[PDB]
RNA sequence: AGUGGAGCCUGCGGCUUAAUUUGACCCGGCCCGGACACGGACAGGAUUGACAGAUUGAUAGCUCUUUCUCGAUUCCGUGGGUGGUGGUGCAUGGCCGUUGUUGGUGGAGCGAUUUGUCUGGUUAAUUCCGAUAACGAAC
């Protein structure tokens, strides 16, 4: 904190500083099988 | 740091030789500039007359060097004139300053009419000659100033001459000849014999013979 | 130096696509996602056949 | 010739030994993440595998990320990863990603190519889509490092000038800049934050005045960037300077003058209305 | 022994070509392209992200159905005596480590210039032996 200060005429906001300096499964298997399906689907070699 | 080589320099480095005039009395060569730095010092002003760049013919072609004409002079006393050609302008200027300092001659100053006060003008009309350039100095009254061309104007003001009428003949446009001619005239100021200098000379012992015992130790 | 003329050559770039604006879409909410983090708050969007998530993209039938 | 040589004599001795001897005789997710690791090493465009897009939803995301080898990624892949991590909240996680992956790449290639790539420029803009993780993650760490150069300063500050910043976040960044020890690149960021011309919290103004007044007794010669930062401060915020601070700034100008910029600052300070 | 003659290959000119990149090129197509000021819209959402299916030469959530979430991190026009992740020229400074050519001094000439840097022998050589108004040096 410094010495000389705002003197007069109002404060609109107080400002929040104590958050800056004071700072310092099934779904994955489904995504896996979707990935394997798409990786097999770039060339299928079977469909007629 | 100055370490003298000549005997005259070794005497000047000590307090054996008191004035420059003693060295002028026995007509001895001054072969170190540090003697002139010792005796005159801060009195010595130096004025660059001219720098001309020149082209030396080399086996590689032509390459540039510089030629500096420098007049050095203690006012109310002494001057010298030096010319040096060298590779850069700064080294040419300091070389010409040294080579002008090694040529310092005294000038005799006299009176125009009545002998009241200090001498101000040349004692008698003198003449200096260099390669078709002829420069004549004529005594002038007090307050008349140096009436001359700018290059001898500088050299005569540096000599401590206050006032002089001048006359120049020949190719005065070549500057080294013109400067050397006016330097010759102001040397012939003391080479001239007047009735003031008619008493028989007494011969005082030379510094080489006066201080032989001091030069034994070196 | 020598200055250039700065040719004009107007080419209209005003026709650029913007996605459609749906106004006051909070009418139609009142399926809930039973997820690990986005439960009880997020509404679970409907196709013609199947409802898809808008935060975690889970797969159903 | 008097000596045989190495190789021929080696063959001769082996031959003689042989002749003497013969006369004497008579889990599974690891493979997926490794595969998409080779994919991201050569990515140019197009859609990413869905295994890459569910990384911020994972619990052990860091181990997956070291498997994906972010230091070997390409610029388009890093831009899309920045977009993915900015899309899925968790400001601490985004801050740690910017600390670990993004800013090391930017510091590495600005020092190498002397200019920033297009994709990484849009990557810092997309990282600025979440500003709190940016300020605590890249800007304040870059300023706290002390090794930030001028070109990094100009690039990142230009990214700051392009975007509209929240006033509270901008003010906190300005205060953390102001209390920090001086570096030559620091005044560039401070100036580009003052160019935003937001309403300024007064404690930040006091810190700025104290910082510039802490430059009062310094014998170090200052660059023109410091003078221009001070000129911006005076030009935009002369209305809320106290007379004590005003005279202190004039004293600072008297002690640390510039032939060109200092009279202009004196003109702006002498023509200022308060409140 | 060849090459230069012959078939093939390669380079450089030349010729064709949309391009035949150069002492990266061609044909199409999507995307967006600054701050600041002014005028609009935004909390009666600004905008991001988005699974499926249809598209055009492309698995374009950078478009349509699905508009679901994301809570300002704003985007739409009007703007230039405006420009900055620009280009270029000038000026000056930071990081390791040390304390055959021509000068200097002397001799010659007003000077440009000269002598040094040379009769003879010798060497690749102002090298060397040595003669000498020159003597001593650095690269
Ligand atoms: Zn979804």
């Amino acid at each position: 904190s410094s010495v000389m200060r705002r003197n007069e005429q109002l404060t609109l906001h107080d400002e929040r500083f104590e958050k800056f300096y004071e700072q310092y499964s099934n779904r994955l298997q489904e995504v896996l099988n979707d990935y394997y399906k798409e990786k097999a689907e770039n060339c299928v070699k079977l469909n007629t | 740091e100055w370490m003298p080589v000549t005997k005259l320099g070794r005497l000047v480095k000590d307090m054996k030789i008191k004035s420059l005039e003693e060295i002028y009395l026995f007509s001895l060569p001054i072969k170190e500039s540090e003697i002139i730095d010792f005796f005159l010092g801060a009195s010595l002003k130096d004025e660059v007359l001219k720098i001309m760049p020149v082209q030396k013919q080399t086996r590689a072609g032509q390459r540039t060097r510089f030629k500096a004409f420098v007049a050095i002079g203690d006012y109310n006393g002494h001057v010298g004139l030096g010319v040096k050609c060298s590779k850069e302008v700064a080294t040419a200027i300091r070389g010409a300053i040294i080579l002008a300092k090694l040529s310092i001659v005294p000038v005799r100053r006299g009176y125009w009419g009545n002998k009241i006060g200090k001498p101000h003008t040349v004692p008698c009309k003198v003449t200096g000659r260099c390669g078709s350039v002829l420069v004549r100095l004529i005594p002038a009254p007090r307050g008349t100033g140096i009436v001359s061309a700018p290059v001898p104007k500088k050299l005569l003001m540096m000599a401590g001459i206050d006032d002089c009428y001048t006359s120049a003949r020949g190719c005065t446009a070549t500057l080294g000849n013109f400067a050397k001619a006016t330097f010759d005239a102001i040397s012939k100021t003391y080479s001239y014999l007047t009735p003031d200098l008619w008493k028989e000379t007494v011969f005082t012992k030379s510094p080489y013979q006066e201080f032989t015992d001091h030069l034994v130790k070196t | 130096a020598k200055k250039r003329k700065k040719k004009s050559y107007t080419t209209p770039k005003k026709n650029k696509h913007k996605r459609k604006k749906v106004k006051l879409a909070v009418l139609k909410y009142y399926r809930e996602c039973p997820s690990d983090e986005c439960g009880a708050g997020v509404f679970m969007a409907s196709h013609f056949d199947r409802h898809y998530c808008g935060k975690c993209c889970l797969t159903y039938c | 010739e008097e000596y045989v040589g190495p190789r021929l004599s080696r063959r001769i001795l082996q031959q003689a030994r042989q002749q003497q001897e013969e006369l004497e005789a008579e889990p599974r997710v690891l493979e997926v993440y490794r595969g998409v690791r080779e994919v991201l090493s050569k990515y140019r465009s197009g859609k990413l595998p869905k295994a890459f897009k569910i990384i911020p939803a994972l619990s052990n995301w860091e181990q997956i990320l070291y498997v994906t080898e972010p230091e070997a990624w390409t610029a388009a892949a890093m831009y899309q990863a920045t977009r993915i991590f900015a899309s899925n909240l968790k400001e601490r996680m985004a801050q740690r990603f910017y600390n670990l992956v993004l800013l090391p790449r930017v510091r590495d290639d600005v020092a190498e190519y002397k200019r920033l790539n297009f994709h990484l420029y849009m990557a810092l803009k997309k990282a600025l889509f979440k500003p709190g993780a940016w300020f605590k993650g890249i800007l304040i760490p870059l300023c706290e490092s002390g090794t930030c150069t001028l070109r990094e300063a100009i690039i990142v500050g230009s990214i700051i000038t392009k975007c509209s910043i929240p006033v509270l976040h901008s003010s906190a960044a300005m205060l953390k800049i102001a209390e920090m020890e001086y570096s030559g690149a620091n005044s560039i960021f401070l100036r580009l934050l003052l160019d935003k011309k937001y309403a300024l919290p007064y404690r930040v103004l006091d810190a700025l005045v104290f910082h510039f007044l802490g430059f009062r007794t310094e014998k170090r010669e200052l660059p023109v960037l410091w003078h221009q930062c001070l000129l911006t401060l005076v030009q935009r915020y002369k209305a809320d300077l106290a007379t004590d601070q005003k005279e202190a700034l004039l004293e600072l100008l008297r002690l640390q003058p510039h032939p060109q910029l200092s009279p202009e600052i004196r003109r702006e300070l002498q023509s200022a209305v308060p409140r």
